[PDB]
């Protein structure tokens, strides 16, 4: 973004709700906190409650959206090679970079709405006094820790669906997987007759598709799927009509 | 011919980061004088992956809105090598079918009015523009049950000149398909959205004249006389800019949008 990624992929564990706390940022100078420091202690059960209500439909939704786009790529791209391994790779590092960056885009807004209700009403909830001034410190308080803790939020939902992708598109692409196995069972190696045809008649040598394996140059565009994850550090290792 | 072996260099540059940017820049000054440019970046390996992973590089950007405009002028160089893609007659389908325009969606719900962010929509709606040039029911279908139609509304409603204009020729394509109409009437709702819309947009051209912008909202009024509920509707509900002389010195020279508008004020009193 503007502001460098905060997370790791590592620095997160998505196994319960209980990863979120250590990460819950509470701006000390929120003047809601400094008149009732008592009521910073309502923060986490309601960042808590806004992943746990938005985290399932988010990933089904991100994965959804992805697995088609990445299946067809895929498919096109490796549709000379015969060995499954590095199309089941590729689809697997390009499916879950995909994934992420829909969960994101999918969770920014809902999750800022959701921590901010969440807070406001237990804020209201502990304050059952309303005064006009109280109600603005409160909303205020609301809308800087949702801000402050979207980050945090939005990467939880973004690894539990990236998790949860790679298998999903390893069964979406069985039959790819099958092509190439009774290929090699009947002593053929699979290459996809209208692509075989395509490339040899009608590509440029220059960027033709070849029978067999890349170049593993050309597969850089895959390894910086797996290097690069929107939202996450790079990884280093070093009325009706009537 | 070496100007050849230039392109299919750059299209090899696309997979990898180190070289990407320049190719991006060099190839998307080439679909003016390229005719088989989009077949090439299609049936390369990694090129579209290539094109998606710029994209999708860019959503950390969004939310909260910081692209700058060298992160937008790189995406929209991307972009626009898609655009190429989506006009071509033998890779428009497998554009469609790879369901690509749904990773452009986010940039077009965006609504930062700094100048990355207008030419991000401007070139995102060009590429969805450039699909639907040719009126392919399929294209059409994919894009109702996708609903772009809000994503368009919105941008109707609130973008600027330009990107306004394109996202009314999208709804223009849309409405024009039978599929189309059927869909933004089936429901009081859907047409009276629509309506209101096109509506607050007359009033900003009886201020703001453009004459483009005025002949797809025109187009689009006289297509929605075509359904009957739209028609009892807009006898209520048309401007009434739209029946006095307000555009009439503005029209003078657009004999085929005056012609459009006539149309419709014909159809109404049917």
């Amino acid at each position: 973004p503007h502001m460098l990624e905060q997370y790791s992929y590592h620095d997160i564990n998505v196994y319960s709700l209980a990863g979120l706390a250590p990460h819950i940022t509470l701006n000390p100078t929120i003047p809601l906190f400094q008149a009732h420091p008592q009521l910073k202690q309502c923060v986490r059960q309601a960042i808590e409650r806004a992943v746990q209500e938005l985290v399932h439909p988010v990933v089904d939704r991100s994965i959804k959206i992805a697995m088609t786009t990445c299946e067809q790529i895929v498919r096109k791209d490796f549709a000379l090679d015969s060995e499954e391994s590095r199309m089941r790779i590729a689809a697997h590092h390009m499916m879950r970079n995909l994934t992420a960056g829909m969960a994101m885009i999918t969770c920014r807004e809902p999750l800022l709405m959701s921590i901010s209700t969440n807070l406001k009403n237990s804020f209201a909830s502990a304050l059952r006094t309303a005064s006009p001034q109280q109600r603005e410190m409160m909303d205020q308080a609301a809308a800087q820790l949702a801000q402050d803790n979207c980050e945090l939020a939005c990467c939880f939902i973004q690894k539990t669906a990236v998790e949860k992708a790679g298998p999903e598109m390893d069964k979406r692409l069985a039959t790819e997987f099958e092509l190439r196995k009774h290929a090699r069972q009947e002593g053929r190696r699979y290459c996809d007759p209208v692509v075989l045809t395509y490339q040899a008649e009608r590509m440029p040598e220059q960027i033709r598709l070849k029978v067999g394996g890349v170049d593993p140059k050309q597969l850089a565009v895959y390894e910086e799927f797996a290097r690069n994850v929107p939202g996450f550090l790079p990884t280093n290792d070093l009325q009706a009509w009537a | 011919m070496l100007e050849r072996e230039k392109i299919y260099q750059w299209i090899n540059e696309l997979s990898s980061p180190e070289t990407r940017e320049n190719a991006l820049l060099e190839l998307s000054k080439k679909r003016e004088s390229v005719p088989d440019l989009a077949p090439m970046l299609w049936h390369s390996f990694g090129t579209i992956a290539a094109l998606l992973q710029e994209i999708v590089n860019i959503y950390p950007s969004i939310n909260p809105p910081t692209l700058t405009a060298h992160q937008s002028n790189r995406v929209c160089n991307a972009l626009a090598l898609l655009q190429c893609v989506a006009s071509h007659p033998e890779t428009r389908s497998a554009f469609l079918a790879a369901h690509i325009p749904l990773f452009l969606y986010p940039f077009l719900h965006t609504v930062s009015k700094t100048r990355p962010f207008e030419y991000l929509r401007l070139t995102s709606l060009g590429v969805i523009g450039a699909l639907v040039k040719t009126d392919e029911q399929e294209v059409i279908n994919f894009l109702l049950t996708t609903e772009i139609i809000p994503l368009c509304l919105r941008i109707m409603e609130s973008g600027s000149e330009l990107s306004k204009t394109v996202a009314t020729f999208i709804l223009q394509k849309i409405l024009l398909d039978d599929t189309g109409l059927a869909y933004i009437c089936q429901t009081y709702e859907r047409f009276s959205h629509v309506a209101m819309i096109l509506g607050k947009m007359v009033l900003q051209l009886s201020k703001e004249p453009s004459a483009r912008l005025l002949k797809h909202v025109v187009r689009c009024y006289l297509r929605l006389s075509d359904n009957p509920r739209a028609r009892e509707a807009l006898r209520q509900c048309l401007p009434d800019q739209l029946k006095d002389t307000t555009f009439a010195q503005v029209l003078k020279d657009d004999t085929t949008t005056k012609r459009w508008l006539a149309q419709l004020v014909k159809n109404l009193q049917e």
